[PDB]
């Protein structure tokens, strides 16, 4: 145990910087393309959410 | 093969290699410490880390300001 | 319809943590650095995503907008470095 | 921008984490992008502080011990 430190600037480091198109772009599942029902929080909504969150944090 | 004596030799070899790697790490760490410009001691480390924390705080403040100027209803109008 | 996502913390690969460390200036890493990094990022993401989801829920919506995340990060900035 | 974490794994991870808080949810792409940018900035800052903590202890190899030490200096737990 307690082996050597894994070098990070060794040779072949450009392999960690290869481009992968399957993973370098967000997929469509789980995203919102229908651009309504995205209304911003009103002040009452935001204040209620934050006070509920503070009560929850106190509960922990 | 896995005798007690064979375990003593292995443990001694690993201890000596650990001392060697510790000396090498110390040399490289001093080289990097002067390469980064941090003064020796513990309080210098804490001061540098907290200064970087202040810098990152202002940076994320600017970032959230950009996000608000781009996506908020106040910025749009 | 009960689709579940699972074990995507491995999506933070060893090269991802290596790129993060190199961006941070790290020269060498320990073997158990990857798991600690995964745990730290998972806790961070959980704590911010819970607040973003609470904002979305109070907005009576079911999609998390950018301002939800903005307010979640603003609230997190007050509690993350409060020394506890 | 530069490449630290790939976009699809981070998106899948965020949705996995979120599904444990509300059942069926969507995400604006800008929200996922802000999440990724904040997470990467936080992690690279933590790695800088961890590297400082490691080179103070005469090491260039960072360890979870140094990560937790940097987190304790920054004010997290």
């Amino acid at each position: 145990e307690e082996e050597d430190g894994e070098e990070l600037i060794g040779d072949g480091m450009e392999r960690d910087y290869r481009a992968i198109p399957e993973l370098d772009a967000y997929e469509a599942e789980g995203l919102a393309l229908d651009d309504e029902d995205v209304e911003e929080l009103t002040a009452s909504q935001r204040e209620a959410a934050e006070r509920a969150m503070r009560q929850r944090d106190r509960e922990a | 093969v896995p005798s007690y004596n064979a375990f003593v030799k292995e443990s001694k070899q690993k201890m000596n290699a650990r001392k060697r790697r510790a000396q090498e790490e110390a040399k490289e760490a001093e080289m990097s410490r002067k390469e980064l410009g941090l003064d020796e001691g513990v309080d210098s480390l804490k001061a540098a880390i907290q200064s970087r924390q202040k810098d990152r705080q202002k940076e994320m403040d600017n970032f959230l300001a950009q996000m608000e100027a781009k996506y908020s209803k106040s910025s749009k109008g | 319809h009960r689709k579940v996502l699972r074990d995507n913390i491995q999506g933070i690969t060893k090269p991802a943590i290596r790129r993060l460390a190199r961006r941070g200036g790290v020269k060498r890493i320990s073997g158990l650095i990857y798991e600690e990094t995964r745990g730290v990022l998972k806790v961070f993401l959980e704590n911010v995503i819970r607040d973003a989801v609470t904002y979305t829920e109070h907005a009576k919506r079911k999609t998390v907008t950018a301002m939800d995340v903005v307010y979640a990060l603003k609230r997190q900035g007050r509690t993350l470095y409060g020394f506890g | 921008t530069e490449l630290l974490i790939r976009k699809l794994p981070f998106q899948r991870l965020v949705r996995e984490i979120a599904q444990d808080f509300k059942t069926d949810l969507r995400f604006q792409s800008a929200a996922i992008g802000a999440l990724q940018e904040a997470s990467e900035a936080y992690l690279v800052g933590l790695f800088e502080d961890t590297n400082l903590c490691a080179i103070h202890a005469k090491r260039v190899t960072i360890m979870p011990k140094d990560i937790q030490l940097a987190r304790r200096i920054r004010g997290e737990r």
